[PDB]
């Protein structure tokens, strides 16, 4: 008991009915009296009225207290508020999931919701989904049944010997059942988002509007205006949703520290990775063998499952899955990368002559803010903070880093011995040095650095490959990168590379920081979608394949057709087939490259070949005034085409040839 | 160009220094270096084009010709769902048969001629129509696939399911689909194909109708289908459906046109890897379908008062129908918006229920799917302005509901894919398949016939269609004999009205009669008479046809009523609950006089009918009922009836009334001509091609077809039409709408075109007569529309200089009445073509402007002033003759250049007036706009056109408001704008406590700031009519209003956020030592001067987890979260920037900091006095001073220095020919007034005084901070008082205070400088706008003698 009493009738046996209401709705005996004493504050009396001395008529309960008004919404949400003199809403700021009190509350309720969703999925949707739609099942019964099932053995362990920890676990499961309708709402949202919703009214409205404006057919909405996740059926969506996070230490699926039930990896990150690796895979007639796209895809997964073990069960699922669901997975990721070329023009004036000169730079916006390159820029700005305060190079601390890395190189030269062969030996001799590298990288601006990544950074991205003999590889990388740092420092101290103009991390990207950014991105989930933003519209960087993309992917992954193209009457004069295939001929008929050079050349020439779509042309720092393929003037497009064609004349440059004009597309 | 030493050379724009260095490092280019660069470009691009033909397109010899080659190139671009192969046998191949084109003469040719004899049409015109119907392409781009092929295609695209397996098994066994499988029908696949079959390019553009056994049963086509099953031929495409690479087509027809009894096809094996399902069009059965925006106004084209249109018990003339139709559609609108009114509790004054508004918004956000943060913000009934993340979306939702209710009117119907009637209307043996409702016969076109009374009507065309409505209402309809179904459904219920968007004419609309119901498994499939392609100008791969269908009145079985009564008494649904669920209340308003409170049986019967025996109902009573009880087949289906009194009619009744009115229009004698004329209108095409040449015949001299320049020009030529199709459709539909009213220029005559009382009058029937020919305006606009829509098939319209520079003037000339030949000769004049090309070339980024501000027109007039040695001042605007224009094109005529330029500029300015009228004639589509700003601009445009008409301004537009209200009778568009623009304006005005940004003070503020702006060429912008300035206004006014919020009031913004950034990164570092991270902080990317999230797209779960993590931070480290939120406002001002995090700031933070009281006090403070907003204006201009319209950039050349002080600090702008661009207008005393704010170079100036005809400008401070390296656009605002920027440099502050010293020392009247505060523009419009309300302005109808 010890309930709260009416302040207006202070010093009497009466209790606060409003106080009991507040007690019932906040579930905290202290917080209810706290809010009640907040009500008696003078500001509330002035804004609402004096119920302690005078007797108000409008906004009062039976016993003379400001009544709580409960609004139940269309989604059965309960909100509590007061009405003041003005008629204004005094919101009571009630919270959902009050019983759970973790300071990191978000991932706690996420773990519980994900486990309930996995329970219901494995029970009902494990076979098929498109017939039940989460309506045959009753969520509430499933919540209660999961609670009972997870509670039974804990109740037995409690009956064996009384322990407050076991009672705490029992109360935690009871609390999971207590908020069963809120978890129901969360998982209804989870399951409804998977199945795509068809919308006929506004679809027909926009179709009629586009036909009025003159958009015949598929040209109504562009392919890259539709997101790639709409291609993944709800079965594939769930199948990718319930994959476990592997523990970075034990190398096995990790457990949620709240319920000791395995926690699952985000769907968005998995979908992004699989798009990156499963895209641009198409059917091929390679050597009289028609390629089942599902196989190559599968192989990719398997290969990827050797690096990131989180995908081990997905592969497993693809083995124990129906052939129809195999096709559903295929069409979920049977897409093509669609990268956008934006031409930025910048005009400057000469130093002395005071005449104009321009520069055209064609950037790939689709894979522009990729996870690796962004990290480099993330380094650079963080490097500006720690080493360049206000534009002054802290050469003292940088020389300190030089001394540290040189002493580390001395230690490597001193303690190197071939008898060391395992990773344990390498760590036994160099853990302190690895930690000092962590510190020098952190001081250089790699704030996000973590020891685990360093492991991979020293393992040269070989995980199950090294096996017993691994000291060499690691050591190599160690000294290599260490030496490179010294060189970088000697280039940044002696001002061969000035930090104020050119980004050092970009310069030493190949030698040091590409691998480092890759290694520390291995542990972070990227929930973003591969999209771009162009002239107010949002475009997606993966689109359902086209004939031209299929043809280029065939040239890249089955070059033999090119040979057959050279064997036909018309395709015999192809310069591009010969160039891509390496059989470049001279003025008399002899090959310009030797056999060893021809094989390597064709590989690189095929890899560099890149289909793209012209996104926009824009003046530097004025992207809002940009022109796409529809609004660009003939003069601007002619200049862009000129520079794109002639850019192959400069060394370390490549030309970009547009196709034959595709009618009115 | 010439360098410093006087040597000549070349400078080449748009070539970057990196490539130019590869030729010569010198600053100047010689002729040889230009030859080098151009030769490199040309030859390499030619070789690349050839390579593309070698690797991707294929040998161009396989194409019809070189001209069609570029039209077929898009095949290489085709995208679609490619299909999975390689898993059984020969996956990668499928056999196709290429068939002959089916080109017949119309079987009913005699009847079409005998009907045209009654059409009151020209003789050569009738001959043209008849000979056009002598050559009908029946199967243009048509294909048929076997059900096996359909199943393969769907299974390999992942779309297969067990219910597809059921419907496929039923398709093979000719079993009728149940109600659940209707959405799983085998409608024709919208696929496309392009591949290289043995190094021959094969391109297949076609629709893949599935040869269901139920379709081919009992018809000729069966034979065809049979062979395909026997020969494992999956697909069958007509020759016109295989653009390139077709083998010799195999013949399948007899001498008499019948198809062969036994067929053996020559197969062509293709590759499945090259096939792709291009459009996955869904299956949408008979449903509420949005009535086409174009047809409901193009129907007036054939209305004539010389006819009598007769519906049941009503008869109208041409004029009456106009009103009648309008009246009916108006009624619909009034009904719909009334419903919305009840949804909002709209008072008589206009105040609405806050609870109901937020309920509607919550339901829409729930249905659409919303982040829990934003939906909780809505649920808390917070004021719309207190929710920064979603304020714009909520305004959008309100506007969308209003427009959709009042404008997006619906009838019964659907969208249907066309299928050729090749072997389907000609029957053999007995047809168990197609459910025939009449005696089986050929599908016949619309012809004129006599009824019993002898009056000539139009026999409607005959149609096949999957009437899913009948199938669900009458199951087992395919079982029934013809006679029982014929009597069962009302003959007036088997009719339909089929239109095609775009409606290029009355031919696109057809009145049709359903002679047979196709199998349900053909989905949205429509089979029409054999001549519909020639009439409608339609292929069979064009988009879905639209049709409007009648609504049904159904007689349900007595057993259905008995079972429903047993269920409703068993389940204990109370008598009131029924009444409660039937919010329609059809009897409560007027039929309770006898009903009162006593009648329960009526409400029970109506509830049964409307929510238990109604197949489509959301109440779920029908579904739970059909769970165990099974409904019975309806006894009779009838045409639902209407009343003459529109208030008696509900929505369905009004829909059917509109249907019958359109039927009477489309089935009348006098309209047959307009119905049967094929859609090609050739006068403009033929004149363009005779005067400028036929470009359909081209040769590749000098390797032209691979030249980059030729391909670029061809791309632009093809892309021209996508712009013109929309404007031409609008122009046609407006002319058809406004034919009766005589819109005219007040005191302006173009010199050509029809005139009334010395004024150019618009939208007469015919054009002027010129050389014995005169053409209807309808026909000319239809010809232009057809040119634009078929631009890809033949790009002739651009050859006549008809482009976006000349479109407005061309259509003004058309509607004025000018002969098409004269328009073609005038717009196609060579000097105007030079003007157009130079307009495009001039605004380009590559070519720098010699004199910015000199318009392209000015450059051209100066060129031809120098060439002709004449002055444009002494040139006049002359209405020329054809011989002058036509000759000048063929052989130059001297002395007419400057005159045609003057005529074109005058015509262009008056075309501005006409297009201003057209833009206010689009309330039946756009409504009041999608945004609040669009409503502002629409209202201001209405007011401006009104005050221009009333002031009797010279080139004004008259009789425009007769489009809303004419002949004392409200019109369709008038009602539309009444309950869209005026409705939303009433809501916004009469609910100031809710919509602050929509309140009258904010609108008046934007009107004032717009009036204080100067449009180029010397105008005062007046009321807010420019879109960009309005967008800037609202985006900055939200910041200005929010700047008074107590947490946001922090001095030195830049420093503050920096501190925040510091704190931020610290958190990150420390979090590493805890190994349990905060999701909100993890997704933050810090820049040099800002922080936020990447603007890449984000799923709802990701946003929700971000919001939850931000709320967890609000509890863990509340000061850091507070700092981050304040920085989120200071950095961006809730504007949709590239690093915005406003939608993840928990609403708990705004509520906790008392945003409710803040917004409510702001509302009640602006309710009585708008003084608090007074200090906003300058800050606005001082923050976005980069805008060339807020602060016009004045050339330093025309600037004149003043004694004592440097030019940079204070200068004087004199009124001049070169400065006429800046005078806003005249004061009361005829004094000229200059703009308040002007920037020169990179310095801002505010006008201080006037000396004589000159105004003095002094430097002032800029506000805000711009850092593109960090995506940072800080704006500095203070509410109610003036503010000083914290970012102006120290030396700049010293210079400014010294300038202030000097200007205060000697600018006084003793020196002759009148202070700027005296000069204000004298606006005449203000009086009119004060004395007239928006309603009276829109409807006019003020009494006169
Ligand atoms: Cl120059
Ligand atoms: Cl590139
Ligand atoms: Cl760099
Ligand atoms: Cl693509
Ligand atoms: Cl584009
Ligand atoms: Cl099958
Ligand atoms: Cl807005
Ligand atoms: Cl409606
Ligand atoms: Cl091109
Ligand atoms: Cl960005
Ligand atoms: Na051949
Ligand atoms: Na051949
Ligand atoms: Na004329
Ligand atoms: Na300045």
């Amino acid at each position: 008991a010890c309930k709260i009493e009416n302040i207006k009738y202070k010093g009497k046996e009466v209790e606060s009915k409003l106080g009991s209401q507040l007690i019932d709705i906040f579930n905290d005996l202290d917080r209810a009296k706290e809010e009640y004493d907040k009500l008696s504050s003078p500001e509330f009396i002035a804004k609402f009225g004096d119920w302690i001395n005078d007797e108000v008529e409008r906004n009062v309960n039976e016993d003379g207290e400001p009544l709580l008004i409960q609004d139940v919404r269309q989604d059965s949400s309960k909100h509590y508020f007061f009405i003041l003199k003005n008629g204004e809403r005094f919101d009571l700021l009630t919270r959902e999931f009050d019983s759970f009190t973790s300071p990191d509350l978000t991932n706690e309720i996420k773990e519980i919701t994900d486990q309930l969703s996995y329970y219901i999925y494995n029970k009902h949707f494990s076979s098929d989904f498109e017939q039940v739609e989460g309506a045959k099942l009753n969520i509430q019964n499933e919540i209660s049944q999961f609670v009972k099932e997870g509670k039974a053995p804990v109740q037995a362990a409690y009956n064996k010997l009384q322990d407050p920890d076991i009672k705490d676990l029992l109360d935690y499961y009871d609390n999971i059942e207590k908020h069963s309708d809120e978890f129901e709402s969360e998982i209804v949202k989870f399951f409804s988002e998977k199945k795509l919703i068809i919308k006929d009214a506004e679809l027909e409205d926009v179709t009629q509007e586009g036909l009025n404006e003159g958009l015949q057919g598929g040209d109504l909405v562009q392919a890259f205006e539709k997101n790639s996740k709409d291609n993944a059926t709800a079965n594939v969506k769930l199948m990718l949703s319930f994959l476990p996070k592997i523990d970075n230490l034990t190398g096995e699926p990790a457990l949620g520290d709240y319920l000791n039930k395995p926690v699952f990896r985000s769907f968005d990150s998995i979908h992004s990775e699989l798009l990156e690796v499963l895209s641009d895979i198409t059917t091929l007639h390679v050597q009289g063998e028609v390629l089942d796209v599902f196989s190559s895809m599968y192989n990719k997964i398997k290969e990827l499952a050797d690096f990131k073990k989180s995908f081990k069960p997905l592969l497993e699922i693809l083995d124990t899955i129906d052939e129809q669901k195999k096709t559903e997975f295929v069409q979920a990721f049977y897409l093509s990368k669609i990268n956008f070329y934006t031409t930025t023009i910048e005009t400057l004036e000469t130093e002395d002559q005071n005449n104009t000169l321009t520069t055209f730079k064609v950037q790939n916006v689709s894979n522009a803010n990729n996870p690796i390159s962004s990290k480099l820029t993330e380094y650079y700005t963080n490097f500006k903070y720690k080493i360049l305060p206000g534009g002054k190079l802290n050469k003292g601390k940088l020389k300190d880093l030089q001394s540290t890395v040189t002493s580390l190189l001395e230690k490597t030269r001193k303690e190197n011995n071939p008898k060391y062969k395992s990773d344990s030996d390498f760590y036994e001799v160099f853990e302190e040095g690895v930690v000092e590298l962590m510190q020098v990288f952190e001081d250089l601006g790699v704030d996000s650095i973590t020891f685990e990544a360093m492991d991979i950074f020293l393992k040269q991205f070989r995980f199950d490959l090294p096996e017993n003999n691994a000291y060499k590889i690691m050591y190599q990388q160690y000294q290599g990168k260490l030496t490179n740092l010294n060189n970088l420092l000697k280039d940044i101290q002696s001002n061969k590379i000035n930090p104020y103009k050119i980004n050092p991390f970009k310069n030493y990207s190949n030698l040091i920081f590409n691998s480092l950014a890759e290694a520390e991105n291995y542990f972070i989930e990227n929930n973003n979608e591969s999209t771009i933003f162009s002239n107010g519209k949002t475009y997606w960087n993966f689109a359902r394949p086209s004939y031209i993309s299929n043809r280029i992917n065939t040239f890249k992954n089955n070059p033999g057709v090119l040979r057959q193209l050279l064997n036909t009457s018309y395709g015999q004069s192809s310069l591009w087939a010969k160039h891509l295939l390496g059989e470049e001929k001279n003025v008399t008929g002899d090959f310009v490259l030797a056999g060893n050079a021809r094989e390597s050349a064709s590989e690189n020439r095929l890899k560099s070949l890149e289909l793209s779509i012209f996104n926009s042309l824009q003046e530097k720092d004025k992207g809002a005034e940009g022109n796409d393929n529809g609004s660009i003037s003939i003069v601007d497009q002619l200049a862009d085409k000129l520079n794109k064609v002639l850019r192959g004349g400069t060394k370390n440059g490549t030309s970009i040839y547009s196709t034959v004009t595709p009618g009115d597309k | 160009t010439v360098n410093k030493d006087g040597n000549k050379g070349f400078h080449f724009h748009g070539l970057d220094k990196s490539i130019m260095s590869e030729y010569t490092d010198d600053i100047q280019l010689t002729e040889f270096d230009i030859s080098h660069v151009v030769s490199d470009f040309t030859l390499n691009s030619i070789l690349a084009s050839i390579e593309y033909t070698k690797l991707f397109t294929g040998d161009p010899a396989n194409y019809k010709n070189m001209v069609d080659f570029f039209k077929r190139v898009p095949a290489t671009y085709t995208n679609g769902t490619n299909l999975r192969l390689g898993l059984e046998a020969n996956d990668h191949l499928f056999d196709v048969a290429v068939l002959e084109n089916i080109v017949k003469p119309s079987a009913y040719l005699k009847e079409i001629g005998e009907s045209l004899k009654l059409s009151d049409l020209s003789e050569a015109e009738k001959k043209y129509i008849l000979e056009a119907y002598e050559d009908v392409n029946q199967t243009d781009a048509q294909a048929w696939i076997t059900p096996k092929r359909w199943a393969f295609l769907i299974s390999r695209t992942g779309k297969w399911n067990s219910k597809y397996q059921s419907v496929y098994n039923k398709i093979l066994k000719s079993e009728s689909l149940d109600a659940s499988e209707m959405k799983l029908a085998a409608q024709p696949l919208k696929g496309v194909y392009f591949g290289l079959v043995n190094n021959t390019p094969t391109y297949l553009k076609y629709s893949q109708a599935v040869l269901l056994p139920q379709l081919v049963a009992g018809t000729q086509l069966q034979s065809l289908a049979d062979a395909m099953n026997k020969q494992d031929i999956g697909e069958s495409i007509v020759l016109d459906g295989v653009k390139v690479g077709a083998t010799t087509p195999n013949i399948v027809t007899d001498e008499n046109g019948d198809i062969l009894k036994s067929i053996s096809l020559n197969p062509l094996t293709l590759s499945n890897a090259d096939w792709k399902l291009q459009q996955d069009l869904p299956v949408k059965t008979i449903k509420p379908t949005l009535l086409g925006s174009q047809i409901q106004k193009n129907i007036y084209s054939s209305l004539t008062d010389e006819a009598t249109y007769t519906i049941e018990n009503e008869a109208f003339n041409g004029s009456g129908m106009f009103q009648a139709i309008n009246d009916t559609v108006s009624a619909m609108s009034n009904l719909s918006i009334a419903g919305l009114s009840s949804e909002l509790g709209k008072d008589s004054e206009g105040k609405i229920d806050k609870r109901k508004l937020y309920d509607m918004l919550e339901r829409e956000m729930l249905d659409k799917g919303s982040a829990i943060n934003l939906l909780k913000s809505i649920q808390k009934n917070l004021p719309i302005e207190a929710m920064p993340g979603i304020k714009d979306k909520l305004y959008n939702i309100v506007f969308s509901k209003i427009n959709s209710a009042a404008v997006k009117l619906k009838t019964n119907g659907g969208s249907f894919i066309q299928l050729s009637n090749f072997g389907l209307d000609k029957q053999t043996a007995d047809a168990k398949g197609i459910t025939w409702l009449v005696e089986p016969s050929d599908l016949k076109p619309p012809v004129i016939e006599k009824d019993a009374d002898g009056k000539n009507y139009i026999r409607p065309g005959q149609i096949f269609m999957s009437h899913v409505q009948i199938a669900k209402l009458v199951p087992d309809y395919a079982k029934m004999d013809s006679k029982t179904l014929s009597s069962m459904i009302d003959p007036k219920a088997l009719r339909a009205i089929g239109y095609r968007i775009p409606n290029q004419g009355q031919s696109s609309n057809d009145p049709l009669q359903i002679v047979g119901i196709l199998p349900e498994a053909m989905g949205d499939t429509i089979v029409a008479y054999t001549e519909i392609p020639t009439k409608t100008g339609s292929d069979f791969d064009i988009d879905k046809m639209y049709v409007m269908l009648p609504n049904f009145k159904v007689e349900h079985t007595k057993k259905s009523f008995k079972l429903a009564k047993d269920y409703i008494a068993q389940n204990e649904i109370t008598v009131e609950e029924m009444y409660d669920e039937l919010e329609d209340h059809g009897f409560n308003i007027d039929d309770i006089a006898n009903g009162e409170e006593v009648t329960e049986s009526a409400i029970t019967e109506a509830f049964i009918k409307n929510h238990i025996l109604n197949s489509n109902s959301e109440l779920e009573y029908h579904n739970d009922f059909v769970k165990q009880h099974n409904i019975d087949a309806v006894n009779k289906i009838d045409f639902l009836g209407y009343s003459e009194e529109l208030h008696k009619n509900k929505s369905e009744q009004l829909q059917n009334r509109l249907f019958d009115l359109y039927w009477a229009v489309l089935t009348n004698e006098k309209t047959y001509g307009d119905l049967i004329t094929p859609i090609d209108f050739p006068h403009v095409k033929d004149e363009i091609k005779r005067v400028f040449g036929d470009n359909s015949k081209q040769t590749g001299e000098n390797l032209k077809f691979h030249d980059p320049l030729y391909q670029l020009k061809l791309k632009f030529t093809y892309a021209g039409g996508k712009s013109g199709v929309g404007i031409t459709a609008n122009m046609l539909v407006d002319h058809n709408r406004s034919k009766g009213i005589d819109m005219q220029f007040n005191q302006y005559n173009l010199g050509v075109g029809h005139t009334q009382n010395g004024n150019t009058v618009f939208d007469k029937e015919y054009s002027e007569e010129l050389n014995g020919t005169r053409f209807k305006i309808k026909d000319t606009i239809s010809a232009f529309l057809n040119a634009f829509v078929d631009n890809a098939k033949d790009p002739y319209i651009n050859d006549g200089n008809f482009n976006t520079y000349t479109s407005s003037v061309a259509f003004m000339l058309i509607r004025a009445g000018v002969h098409p030949d004269w328009i073609i000769s005038f717009i196609g004049q060579p000097v105007l073509r030079e003007l157009a090309d130079f307009t495009q070339r001039y605004e380009s980024k590559i070519i720098p402007k010699e004199d910015v501000g000199k318009s392209s027109f000015d450059i051209i007039v100066e060129k031809y002033e120098t060439i002709n040695q004449e002055s444009y001042k002494d040139a006049e605007s002359r209405a020329f003759s054809l011989d002058t224009l036509q000759e000048s094109i063929e052989v130059g005529v001297h002395g007419i250049d400057l005159d045609v330029l003057k005529t074109f500029k005058g015509f262009q300015e008056q075309a501005k007036r006409l297009n201003e009228s057209v833009q206010l004639s689009r309330f039946d589509t756009n409504g009041s706009g999608k945004n609040i700003l669009d409503l502002i601009i629409l209202k201001n445009k209405i007011k401006n056109l009104y005050v221009s008409e009333q002031t009797q301004q010279k080139g004004s537009m008259m009789n425009h408001f007769k489009k809303y209200h004419n002949n004392g009778k409200i019109t369709s568009l008038g009602t539309q704008v009444k309950n869209t623009l005026l409705f939303t304006d009433d809501i916004l005005n009469n609910n100031p406590s809710l919509f602050l940004l929509g309140s009258k003070p904010i609108q008046d503020l934007v009107n004032s700031i717009s009036n204080n702006l100067v449009d180029s060429r010397g105008g005062s912008r007046g009321l807010l009519t420019n879109e960009d300035v309005g967008k800037l206004f609202y985006k900055e006014v939200y910041k200005y209003i929010m700047a008074d919020f107590a947490p946001f009031k922090v001095g030195d913004p830049m420093a503050y956020i920096k501190d925040t950034i510091f704190d931020l990164v610290n958190y990150k570092t420390e979090d590493k030592q805890y190994d349990s991270s905060n999701f909100f902080i993890e997704n933050m990317t810090v820049y040099e001067n800002s922080f936020g999230i990447t603007n890449k797209n984000k799923s709802v779960d990701f946003q929700d987890r971000l919001y939850r993590s931000a709320y967890d931070l609000m509890m863990e480290n509340p000061e850091l979260a507070n700092k981050m939120f304040i920085s989120s406002f200071l950095m961006n001002g809730f504007e949709n920037k590239l690093i915005d995090i406003k939608e993840y700031i928990p609403y708990q933070w705004f509520l906790e900091n008392d945003i409710r009281s803040f917004i409510e006090s702001k509302n009640t403070g602006l309710k009585d006095s708008s003084e608090s907003l007074r200090s906003f204006e300058e800050q606005f201009i001082k923050n976005n001073s980069d805008s060339n319209i807020l602060a016009p950039k004045v050339s330093q050349s025309v600037i004149k220095s003043i004694k004592g002080i440097k030019s940079k600090h204070v200068f004087e702008l004199p009124i001049n020919d070169k400065t006429k661009r800046y005078i806003l207008g005249a004061t009361e005393t005829k004094e000229e007034v200059l703009p308040n704010y002007v920037k020169v170079g990179s310095d801002l100036y505010r006008l201080k005084a006037y000396r004589e005809k000159s105004g003095v400008y002094v430097r002032t401070n800029k506000l805000g901070f711009e850092d593109p390296k960090s995506f940072l656009s800080i704006k500095e605002y203070k509410f109610g008082t003036r503010t000083g920027g914290n970012f102006t440099g120290e030396l700049t502050k010293q210079e400014l205070v010294y300038t202030n010293q000097w200007v205060n020392e000697n600018i006084t009247l003793a020196n002759g400088y009148i202070s700027a505060d005296s000069r204000t523009v004298d606006n005449p419009a203000d009086k009119i706008l004060e004395q007239n309300s928006l309603e009276n302005i829109l409807f006019s109808q003020n009494n006169v003698v």
